[PDB]
């Protein structure tokens, strides 16, 4: 399930369990570009969380270079809410 | 099927997609509109047409955007 | 019933075949399609690629491959050459003979570096002898049993093989020209094809292949088949620029 | 159209069979639908050349292509220019060959004087083959075949 | 740096795309996906064409993992091989009698369309105009 | 019970018979009003012999273009327009390849050689 | 409306040149419709310093292309590819071929081959067998390409422009059964694919500066002029290959785009390096100039000189 | 074949233009767009000769070009809408003679 309400300028973050993988491609490598999320899945208790685990925002969700070659990173906040 | 809520949201997201029942009319008219939006966007096919007919870029894009409304005949039934 | 009135719109396959501009396409179920004029124009477009066979079938994709026995995959030459396969066969036989106790004994006291295979053998295979396999161009979907027939559509007569020559009685090599095969003999005797014929036999309906020999023993060309007035059986059984590429690497 | 591939060779593959079918004319079908047990060639096959005269002349051409109660036949005026497998296949059109054609050639040289004897399957087989090739067209010296003598 | 071993590996993937099992074809399809995204732009498109021939038949499938890896292989293969080739694979089954085949082809063409909807403008066929509509694009065949 | 044969020559059981749908018969007029049970059977028949013969004697080759056209008047009108198109797209030098005489006026290849070799040109 | 021109001397006559002009009649453009074509021959007199009219043969269509070919002229008139020889009442047709898909906007012909180039499908290789006097197809392309002009690079290779931006080079496979008798028999392959960026309206195989190696000049529709230049050594090739493979990654375009995808807009790139991205190393920044030239482990001198000199030996 | 692509003469035709004080002064600069090119000229008032200061590649299509001034600042930013799914914000550095990317916002797909 996806948020997909369109993108913004607020970076996303990763818990430490979820540390390292891309958001969708589920890679572990060659991350190129930073993730951005929507205000609605940006506010409040959802500030600085794990887009996947829900855990605390510590490490930065990133985008596997394949995902940027196919521009699957131009859709917005992909938060599994 | 919540996948489908999202997927006809996708049909609502991308004007020009299809589904297994889509009609030759919707298909070809959507491709025709897209053709127009790109003749406008790409700065050079505009010169191609401007020069092919003896019109001028304002004339050209005005025609195009008028045609964008019923480009491929009237509707199906 | 409204589907049934559109079903009365559901025209005849001859209706289609006669309407259409390209009739090769028209198939069985084409007609129960909501827009057969489209469907057929599409299927008659250039370069397009038709649906697989097997949407009709009740059996799933290769459950029909189920039955047979199949031989293991065959490596590329340039990888056999580097002699990996024998290393691996040897290690296999070793470790299938060895017993559990000895297995764990080797776990605790390893045979470190039993073998070696040096580099530049590998790096030259992969970077100096790697070569284009056989590929199939746009369109030729693989369907079940397709490999069941190795190759075809060489309707040409001159196409001969060396095992063909050997197991037919004819010669292999530079003599595949000057060797008229045992079928050109009855080509000269009673003819080529009645409605096909567009093939001429070398030494029987074509001229002498390079340095052929006329004579009636084993190893010659015999009587080039001719009429009683002198005109051959067909053709002539006796016999009477700058293609440089512009951008190319040094 | 339909042609009997007789003396159908075991390993002589249907692929090159169809390639010769094409090198003669309309290669439309090459089939030797074999035993349901063996897989190898079953002695008679169907070769369809979709033109009748095509198959006729292709047959005239691909004939002779080199694919104990006395069932041995003497065959003289013999063609010295043959090979073993080709001669065996030609003899076997009317039966099996329980002994390939032993050519009574001189031993001084290795070149024959024109006689042989061949163990076929049946005496009626030697009859039919020796009849169809009595005086008939051998390679260079016309054939002359019949029941064989005993040595 | 797959532009080197793509040739070595193809005859093994074609081997395992001619059936061996569900999981066999699911996995060979994943391999095709990643090869295509690696070899984007280095010209090894004949090899990915060859493997399209073998992957595309699995299009009618049911198992979720299998059809899903197939669809992934076709997005990868879409960037690596271009969207003409794949629109041509997707042409004839858009308007098919059936509905299982209509639906799979419209699923694919949807994903081919979303990404790279703008190339296709030069890849669409020529679809003649009947009586009361206009369907040809005369814009594109002005001479000059 | 009319139950179709198996390899071991027995009835085929009923759910299987229904699957194979033998009940449905196809009137192939080309084949001597032969009529076929089994759909893919029907289809392969179009290249089977009886259809081949039918074609030959119809006066029209067994090329694919008519396969699944089973009525003979349809076949002949189909092959009629097909004939027309083949003759069209043929380039015939007789009517196309055209020759001016010396006199500043033009004819075709045929008429040029005609009056050429019957003593003027 | 005159749309095609060629100067030719038929060999039945001598060195009295004639200009041929295609002149269509009463056209409309967005419907399509025509009245008819006419073939204007002029005798090009005053040693070639004024034309005097000879004849205007009527013909079926807008006669959009004329080509001098082996003592006669090939003419595209819409769907027809007809071979013409000369009279002074009219123009007489010695051959016809009728299989071209839509509309023949180009004819370019080597000593005895023809590369017709229709308006939508492709280049289509056509053969003239003189003794039977036939015009017969043997090899065409596998794509649609709305061509605007093509060029010959050899006996088997043809370069094409395209209305949407692209240039491509298409080559016949090396083994073509030239003489014989979906919709084709055997086809050609594509060996390069480049999205120039603007409509390319004329290619030409040429060398500019004296003794400079050969080249392709392309001249677009927006005031752009350029060249595509071969490589002689996998050392050069691999060099710039890596140069730009890094340049994309660390110095992307300004306007949001990706360079790989912009140059593979319609059909993917194949065997063309972006000299105009490479030549940007100069205007880059010392930090990045370092970083990349150190990946190459050459000095920014080595790179920049190897950049400049490759234009030096081809162009200016 | 293996080819190298070089442009001798840039595209000259003009499609879009804006005028603004793109160097902060009250000497005005003009930013025009060729096809896939952003070129900046400054017209000298003395002779009346326009010097083409900065000619840059952008590898895209400029579909839309509009300058803007912040409420009270002395600079003249550029907003470029091109054929990627992004809006981009540009500025001039005369110190380096180079266009500078302030911000960057994706909103969709390419082409
Ligand atoms: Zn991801
Ligand atoms: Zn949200
Ligand atoms: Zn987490």
């Amino acid at each position: 399930i996806f948020c997909r309400k369109q993108a913004g300028v607020a970076i996303g973050r990763l818990c430490e369990k979820c540390d390292g993988k891309c958001v969708i491609c589920d890679s572990y490598v060659r991350p190129c570009t930073l993730v951005r999320i929507c205000d609605e899945c940006n506010y409040g208790s959802y500030q600085g969380r794990c887009v996947i685990c829900g855990g605390p925002g510590v490490s930065d969700a990133y985008y596997c270079k394949e995902c940027t070659i196919q521009e699957k990173d131009r859709d917005g906040c992909p938060k599994i809410v | 099927y919540t996948i489908h809520s999202q997927l006809e949201h996708l049909q609502s997201k991308y004007i020009g997609t299809g589904h297994a029942d889509t009609t030759k009319w919707e298909w070809l008219v959507n491709q025709h509109r897209d053709s127009y939006c790109s003749y406008m966007g790409h700065f050079d096919l505009l010169n191609y047409f401007a020069i092919a007919e003896n019109e001028s870029k304002a004339r050209v894009r005005f025609n195009l955007m008028e045609k964008m409304l019923q480009p491929c005949g009237p509707p199906a039934d | 019933s409204k589907k049934k009135l559109r079903r009365m719109n559901r025209f005849t396959v001859a209706e289609l075949k006669q309407l259409v501009a390209r009739p090769d396409v028209v198939e069985m179920h084409d007609v129960t399609a909501q827009d057969p004029k489209l469907l057929v124009h599409l299927k008659a477009t250039r370069n397009s690629v038709p649906v697989p066979r097997h949407w009709c079938f009740k059996r799933k994709y290769l459950q029909g491959k189920r039955g047979i026995e199949k031989p293991p995959f065959e490596l590329p030459d340039f990888i056999k050459r580097t002699g990996i396969q024998e290393m691996r066969e040897a290690l296999q036989e070793k470790e299938e003979q060895k017993t559990m106790k000895s297995k764990m004994r080797e776990k605790v006291r390893p045979k470190m570096g039993k073998i070696d295979i040096d580099y530049q053998k590998l790096h030259d295979a992969f970077f100096k002898w790697q070569t284009k396999p056989k590929l199939t161009i746009h369109g030729d979907l693989y369907y079940e049993g397709k490999e069941f027939e190795t190759r075809l559509k060489e309707k040409k007569p001159g196409d001969l093989s060396d095992e063909l020559r050997i197991s037919l009685g004819m010669p292999v090599g530079p003599n595949a020209h000057k060797v008229p095969p045992p079928w050109l003999i009855a080509m000269q005797r009673y003819g080529p094809p009645p409605s096909y014929p567009n093939l001429k036999i070398p030494g029987l309906n074509s001229p002498i292949p390079e340095s052929c020999s006329f004579g009636y023993h084993a190893g010659g060309w015999g009587k080039p088949p001719v009429d009683e007035t002198g005109k051959p059986l067909y053709g002539d059984v006796f016999g009477t620029i700058d293609r440089t590429p512009w951008g190319e690497l040094e | 159209a339909t042609v009997y591939v007789g003396g159908l060779d075991e390993k002589v593959s249907e692929p090159l069979l169809w390639e010769l079918f094409l090198q003669a004319g309309p290669v439309v079908n090459t089939h030797m639908p074999k035993d349901r047990v063996t897989g190898q060639h079953q002695g008679y096959g169907f070769v369809e050349f979709l033109s009748e005269e095509d198959a006729d002349y292709a047959i005239k051409i691909m004939n002779m292509i080199k694919l104990d109660v006395g069932a041995n036949i003497f065959i003289g005026n013999l063609d010295p220019e043959i090979d073993e497998k080709l001669l065996y296949d030609t003899f076997s059109a009317f039966g099996v060959i329980l002994q390939t054609p032993k050519i009574m050639r001189d031993p001084d040289t290795g070149n024959s004087k024109g006689y042989a004897f061949i163990n076929f399957a049946s005496f009626d087989a030697s009859d039919a083959a020796i009849e169809a090739m009595n005086g008939q067209y051998l390679c260079n010296r016309p054939i002359t075949v019949s029941y064989a003598f005993k040595k | 740096m797959g532009k080197d071993y793509i040739y070595a590996v193809t005859p093994l993937l074609e081997d395992a795309l001619m059936d061996r099992d569900l999981v066999h074809r699911q996995t060979a399809s994943a391999v095709v996906q990643h090869m295509s995204l690696g070899v984007y732009g280095f010209g090894c498109e004949d090899s990915l064409n060859h493997l399209l021939n073998y992957v595309w038949p699995n299009v009618f499938e049911t198992s979720p993992h299998v059809i899903q890896a197939v669809m992934g292989a076709l997005e990868g293969l879409r960037v690596a091989i271009g969207p003409c080739r794949m629109l041509q694979y997707c042409l004839q089954g858009l308007f098919h009698p059936a509905r299982k085949v209509r639906d799979v082809y419209w699923k694919i063409y949807n994903s081919i369309y979303i990404g790279s909807q703008d190339a296709l403008i030069a890849h669409y066929p020529r679809i003649y105009n009947d009586d009361k509509n206009t369907y040809i694009r005369y814009e594109l065949d002005y001479i000059l | 019970k009319n139950l179709p044969l198996g390899w071991d020559g027995k009835p085929i059981p009923y759910w299987l018979y229904k699957l194979h749908g033998l009940n449905i018969n196809y009137n192939c007029e080309i084949c001597g009003n032969y009529t076929y049970r089994g759909p893919k059977a029907f289809q392969r028949h179009f290249a089977e012999w009886r259809h081949a013969h039918g074609m030959r004697c119809l006066g029209i080759p067994n090329t694919a273009h008519f396969a699944n056209v089973t009525q003979i008047e349809d076949a002949v009108s189909l092959w009629a327009k097909l004939k027309l198109q083949k003759a069209s797209e043929r380039w015939q030098p007789d009517t196309e390849e055209e020759y001016e005489d010396s006199s500043g006026n033009v004819v075709n290849k045929k008429t040029y050689e005609d009056l050429k070799r019957q003593g003027l040109l | 409306a005159a749309f095609s021109v060629a100067v030719c001397r038929f060999s039945n006559t001598g060195e009295d040149w004639y200009v041929l002009v295609g002149v269509a009649k009463d056209l409309i453009l967005n419907p399509r419709s025509v009245a008819g074509g006419f073939v204007y021959t002029y005798k090009l007199v005053n040693n070639g310093e004024k034309l005097e009219f000879l004849h205007k043969t009527p013909v079926e269509e807008v006669p959009a292309a004329i080509a001098p070919f082996q003592g006669r002229v090939l003419i595209g008139v819409g769907k027809l590819l007809r071979v013409y020889d000369l009279g002074k009442k009219k123009l007489l047709r010695k051959c016809e071929n009728k299989h071209i898909a839509n509309y023949i906007s180009g004819i370019q012909t080597i000593g005895h081959r023809v590369i017709v180039s229709d308006v939508q499908e492709s280049f289509i290789w056509v053969r003239y067998k003189r003794n039977e006097n036939q015009l017969i197809i043997f090899a065409d392309d596998t794509y649609p390409r709305w061509v605007t002009t093509a060029s010959l690079l050899d006996y088997d290779t043809v370069a094409g422009a395209d209305k949407f931006g692209n240039i491509c080079v298409v080559r016949l496979p090396p083994n073509t059964n030239d003489e014989v008798d979906n919709g084709a028999s055997q086809k050609a392959e594509v060996i390069m694919n480049y999205h120039v960026g603007e409509t390319v309206l004329s290619l030409q195989k040429t060398t500019l500066i004296p003794g400079g190696s050969e080249s392709l000049v392309y001249t677009t529709l927006s005031g752009g002029i350029g060249i595509l230049v071969p490589f002689t050594s996998h050392e050069d090739h691999d060099f710039f290959q890596h140069v730009e493979m890094h340049l994309r990654s660390e110095h992307p375009p300004l306007c949001g785009r990706d360079h790989l995808s912009f140059r593979s807009y319609y059909f993917p790139v194949k065997n063309v390096i972006d000299g105009d991205l490479c030549e940007q190393f100069n205007s880059m920044e010392p930090n990045k100039q370092k970083n990349v030239s150190e990946e190459l482990d050459r000095t920014p001198p080595e790179v920049s000189k190897k950049l400049e000199d490759i234009r030096t030996r081809y162009a200016f | 074949m293996f080819l190298y692509n070089l442009t001798l003469q840039r595209a000259t035709g003009i499609s879009f233009a804006i005028h603004g004080n793109f160097s902060g002064t009250k000497q005005q600069e003009i930013v025009v767009s060729r096809g896939k090119i952003l070129e900046l000229l400054r017209p000298d008032p003395n002779t009346g000769k326009v010097h083409t200061l900065l000619t840059v590649e952008v590898f895209g299509v400029i579909r839309s070009l509009m300058a803007f001034r912040l409420t009270g600042g002395t600079k003249d930013y550029i907003v470029v809408g091109s054929d990627s799914g992004r809006i981009v914000i540009l500025e001039y550095q005369p110190s380096k003679n180079m266009f500078e990317k302030i911000h960057q916002e994706t909103f969709g797909k390419s082409g």
